[PDB]
């Protein structure tokens, strides 16, 4: 396509299933000569990773930390250079151009994610900060400076605009709820634990969640509660990722830095693996068109399908 | 001018990235060697095999470059003191991969940071790295003013910031680097970054970073607030310790990105030159001791040995010392000779080891002043300088002044003395042996005559300078006790250190002394009343003298005579640095000791804790007679 890029950098990042079939992938160059970042459209999910069958493409400044879909034709981009950008797609989907840019993280933003309604998004950052956004008007609404180092991972809550939880490396889980004038609270399973990595609401249920800690145990937390329900050894490195199929009774998907893919049971239990990553496992989506269908990004430039029985 | 870089966390072309801050008038970069996000696996498969390459290629740059503009960044995934066992055995082996890469390509400085309690394993690792192979390359360790614990807003429902104040708690930053330092064992090519934050805590938290060897200051471009035409400026008390920064001549360094978009970048680096631009400018003493700053030298022994041409050049170049010791004659004049004796009264006065013969020439500008009449003895015990002095009295002088070329102990003089002068004063006054010249001196004074100077008094004060201590930690000889350099003293011009306490009274002597028994040993105990958590690192020593009446001469900071330069402070290190905790008591206990052969000092601490006696018998530090 026009002003799609020749060719993909190596190492892939994100991959998210548009809810009408396409496949969204952001990939980062994290050696070599140029550290940059590339997003790509793939209306042909088998043809990935494919720099000649893809629908569009575009290079970014600085490398692709974190992405997500906004939308249907929103993509909404975590750069390395400390800035949130959100691109928006052609008409035609022949084109990826950029729409707002602002930099306004001072270390690297590693984590972002959308809020319920489509128009405010949230994102977290090593510079410790986490900032909410006003996505049709391209501001920070609020700026939160509540943890003490590094933030992993920021995930909304499904449904409520207001809600979203947010780990990092001084070992706290916050759930926020924007309308208490405390927006934070401290949710902790136990007082000691290995440090949380990776966060996924239930889709179902808004009271219950799961967080990787960098041990490679997926625990299984209730808000209320306020106890560890259940938790497994399940990886043996740092969690990266947990993902939920789209499924009735939905089954988790789990990703880690032993280069394994896991989906569990509802109550934990190992169900497939899959090791056909030759590097860091980055990413897991769901496919909308065939609920089975599960697809994975590595670092080894592997965009896998996998069938899950 | 200011020397201060950007730092960076993203760097996508390195040779326009590079450009770019120096377009923005940046003297250097603080990037990373390898990408940071760049998560690298070193023990199992398949991780391990990653193919490469692992980072970009050194062509990239001139090695002008590396050596000069580029200082690297541990990348922050690496934690070699992770809960996690394997976090910690990767984090070592790509901690000692990224420092190797950092010496490979020969970078003047590379960053590391302290941003928790335990760093314990950090500093093993990086210990080992600085002995293995033959490097030059300087660490920065980056080590916030306050914890980002501590900074954090209170928005936490169940986990409020506890409001009460901890004195102890606040100063955790610091109680960090020390920690660090310790277990490195005071390397030199171990130095701190200092961050600072937008809110600065109190004064006390501040001052503890004095005596450190802060290399670097890092300001978050956020700290900056906005004026009323949308430029970046600071606070006044950010401001001070700016000021405060810019004595201790640190790098800048830049962090963040622009929050004041409007504006171009250089705009917090146009009001930083701004700053240094408006300094209060230095003063008659500082454009003096410029290049003079925290550099050890060793005692003058002017008995002993002979002071070379160029020394007293130097020294003579004080523009108050002759000026005052011109009035403490002229003084004492009007007093010993009544006006209607002015032609009468021929005063005789003796130059007690005279140099190149400026106090000659202040003798004689001193009559010249009070009109009246005086003889003049020059007695110096340096044969080279008594070559200047002879040329003088035959050129110039005449037979008003009477050479001598001896020693004053030993000059059997043909008449005694109306008034002695002289000038045998050292850093700690006494150090010379002004006290032993002057009393082989005094049988020929008239039992009415004036000693100039009449009295003077050595002072002490405790000093905390972690900089210091390891510059005579550095003067290990061969041939010698190997701790010999902690049991002497040193002249330096004292500049990164803290002073823990009120100078206090050491040492006095009187001149002339008529006491049956003379006597010069002493033996002081003096007590510090100290109010910060520190750590000792041994004590500065001053001196005031009384030349005649009221006119006198200081170099005690709170009555230092200005514009005189002409006396550094002292220094008496001690063997071991002590912690002396916030409200308690330094103890301290000097003695002066002679035989007949040599003079010296010994000192030790008491409390909090004991100290070894140092230089006992004067076995590292002597001053001959
Ligand atoms: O404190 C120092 N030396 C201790 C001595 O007792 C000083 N006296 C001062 C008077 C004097 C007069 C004639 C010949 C020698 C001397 C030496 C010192 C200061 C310094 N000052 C720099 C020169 O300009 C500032 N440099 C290196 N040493
Ligand atoms: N015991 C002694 N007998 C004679 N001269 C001495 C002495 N001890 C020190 N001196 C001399 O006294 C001088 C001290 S330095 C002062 C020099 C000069 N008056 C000036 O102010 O510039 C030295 O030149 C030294 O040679």
């Amino acid at each position: 396509p026009p002003n799609a890029p020749a060719c993909m950098e190596r190492q892939l990042e994100a991959a998210r299933y548009r809810s009408d079939g396409a496949l969204l992938l952001g990939a980062s160059s994290l050696s070599g000569r140029c550290w940059a970042g590339s997003l790509w459209l793939f209306k042909d999910p088998c043809a990935a990773p494919n720099e000649g069958f893809c629908s569009a493409g575009v290079q970014t400044e600085a490398g692709v930390a974190d992405l997500t879909w906004v939308g249907e034709r929103g993509i909404l981009v975590a750069s390395d250079s400390g800035a949130v950008e959100l691109w928006e797609l052609d008409e035609n989907e022949t084109l990826i151009v950029s729409k707002f840019c602002k930099y306004e993280h001072d270390d690297i933003v590693s984590t972002v994610s959308v809020l319920s309604s489509g128009t405010q998004a949230v994102s977290g950052s090593k510079d410790i900060c986490i900032k909410v956004w006003d996505l049709a008007q391209q501001v920070v609404l609020s700026s939160y400076r509540a943890h003490a180092a590094q933030v992993t991972c920021v995930a909304a809550s499904p449904h409520k605009d207001s809600v979203f939880l947010s780990c990092s490396e001084d070992n706290r889980i916050l759930l926020w709820d924007t309308r208490c004038p405390k927006p934070a609270s401290q949710i902790g399973c136990s007082a000691p634990g290995y440090l949380p990595t990776s966060l996924a609401w239930h889709p179902q249920q808004s009271e219950v969640f799961v967080f990787g800690d960098e041990n490679g145990t997926v625990s299984l937390v209730d808000t209320k509660s306020t106890s560890c329900v259940l938790s497994s050894a399940v990886h043996s490195q740092c969690v990266t990722g947990l993902v939920f199929s789209p499924h009735s009774v939905p089954f988790l998907a789990s990703l880690s830095e032993d280069c394994s893919l896991a989906v569990l049971d509802s109550s934990l239990s190992e169900l497939f693996r899959s090791q056909a990553h030759r590097d860091f496992v980055r990413d897991a989506t769901w496919s909308p068109l065939n609920h089975s269908l599960l697809t994975t990004v590595g670092w080894d430039h592997q965009v896998v399908h996998h069938v899950v029985p | 001018r200011v020397s201060s870089g950007r730092d960076l966390n993203c760097v996508p072309e390195i040779a326009d990235t590079l450009g770019a801050v120096a377009k923005q008038g940046f003297d250097f970069l603080c990037m990373p060697v390898f990408h940071p996000r760049f998560k690298r696996e070193f023990i199992q498969e398949p991780a391990k095999n990653r193919p490469g390459p692992q980072t970009r290629s050194d062509l990239l740059l001139s090695g002008r470059d590396w050596n000069t503009l580029i200082v690297g960044k541990l990348s922050p995934w690496i934690r070699p003191d992770s809960k996690v066992e394997k976090i910690r055995r990767n984090s070592e082996a790509a901690m000692l991969q990224e420092l190797n890469f950092g010496a490979y390509l020969g970078l003047p400085a590379f960053l590391l940071p302290l941003n928790q309690e335990d760093n314990t394993n950090l500093a093993r690792v990086l210990t080992n790295h600085i002995h293995t192979g033959h490097h030059s390359s300087m660490f920065w360790m980056r080590v916030p003013l306050v914890a980002p614990e501590d900074l954090r807003d209170d928005i936490i429902e169940n986990a409020p910031t506890t409001h009460t104040e901890e004195y102890s708690g606040e100063e955790k930053t610091w109680m960090w680097w020390h920690n660090f330092r310790t277990l490195c064992d005071y390397s030199k090519r171990i130095a701190v970054a200092l961050e600072i934050g937008a809110d600065l805590p109190s004064n006390h938290v501040i001052d503890r970073w004095l005596g450190e060897p802060i290399k670097a200051a890092i300001l978050p471009t956020s700290i900056f607030l906005t004026n009323k035409k949308g430029f970046p400026v600071l606070s006044k008390m950010h401001q001070r310790l700016i000021f405060r920064l810019l004595k201790l001549e640190v790098q800048f360094i830049i962090t963040g990105t622009n929050h004041h978009s409007e504006k171009e970048f250089c705009s917090y680096l146009q009001y930083l030159e701004y700053l240094s631009q408006n300094r209060p400018p230095p003063n008659a003493y500082e454009l003096f001791a410029k290049g003079y700053e925290d550099y050890l030298q060793s005692p003058l022994q002017p008995l002993m040995d002979n002071l070379e041409s160029q020394t007293y050049e130097v020294f003579e170049k004080d523009p108050i010392k002759y000026s005052q010791y011109q009035q403490a004659i002229y003084k004492c004049l009007l007093d010993r000779v009544p006006e209607e004796e002015k032609d009468t009264n021929v005063q005789v006065l003796m130059v007690l080891g005279a140099g190149r013969g400026p106090l000659v020439n202040a003798s004689l500008r001193a009559a010249k002043q009070a009109d009246r009449r005086i003889k003049l003895y020059a007695v110096e015990k340096n044969p080279n300088a008594v070559v200047t002095l002879e040329n003088w009295q035959f050129e110039e002088w005449g037979s008003q002044v009477t050479v001598v070329s001896s020693d004053m102990r030993e000059w059997v003089a043909p008449e005694k003395a109306d008034i002695i002068v002289s000038e045998l004063l050292g850093s700690f006054a006494d150090n010379e042996l002004s006290p032993e010249c002057l009393d082989g001196a005094q049988h020929f004074l008239k039992d009415d005559g004036v000693s100039i100077p009449g009295e003077y008094t050595s002072f002490l004060a405790p000093i905390s300078s972690s900089k210091l201590y390891n510059e005579v930690r550095a003067c290990r000889e061969k041939d010698r006790d190997p701790e010999a350099q902690f049991e002497m003293p040193y002249v330096v011009r004292l500049h990164n250190f803290h002073q823990l306490s009120a100078p206090q009274p050491c040492f006095t002597f009187s001149h002339p002394n008529r006491d049956p028994m003379i006597d010069n040993n002493r033996y002081c105990t003096l007590e510090f009343p100290v109010e910060v958590n520190t750590v000792l690192h041994g004590f500065a020593g001053y001196f005031e003298t009384v030349l005649y009446q009221d006119i006198t001469l200081s170099i005690r900071p709170e009555t230092h005579s200005p514009g005189m330069f002409s006396w550094f402070p002292i220094l008496f290190p001690i063997k071991q640095p002590i912690t002396v905790r916030e409200g308690q008591t330094i103890c301290v206990r000097f003695w002066r000791c002679s035989n007949s052969k040599k003079v010296w000092y010994e000192w030790a601490v008491t409390a909090p804790v004991c100290s070894a006696i140092h230089n006992p018998t004067g076995r590292s530090y002597t001053i001959g007679l």
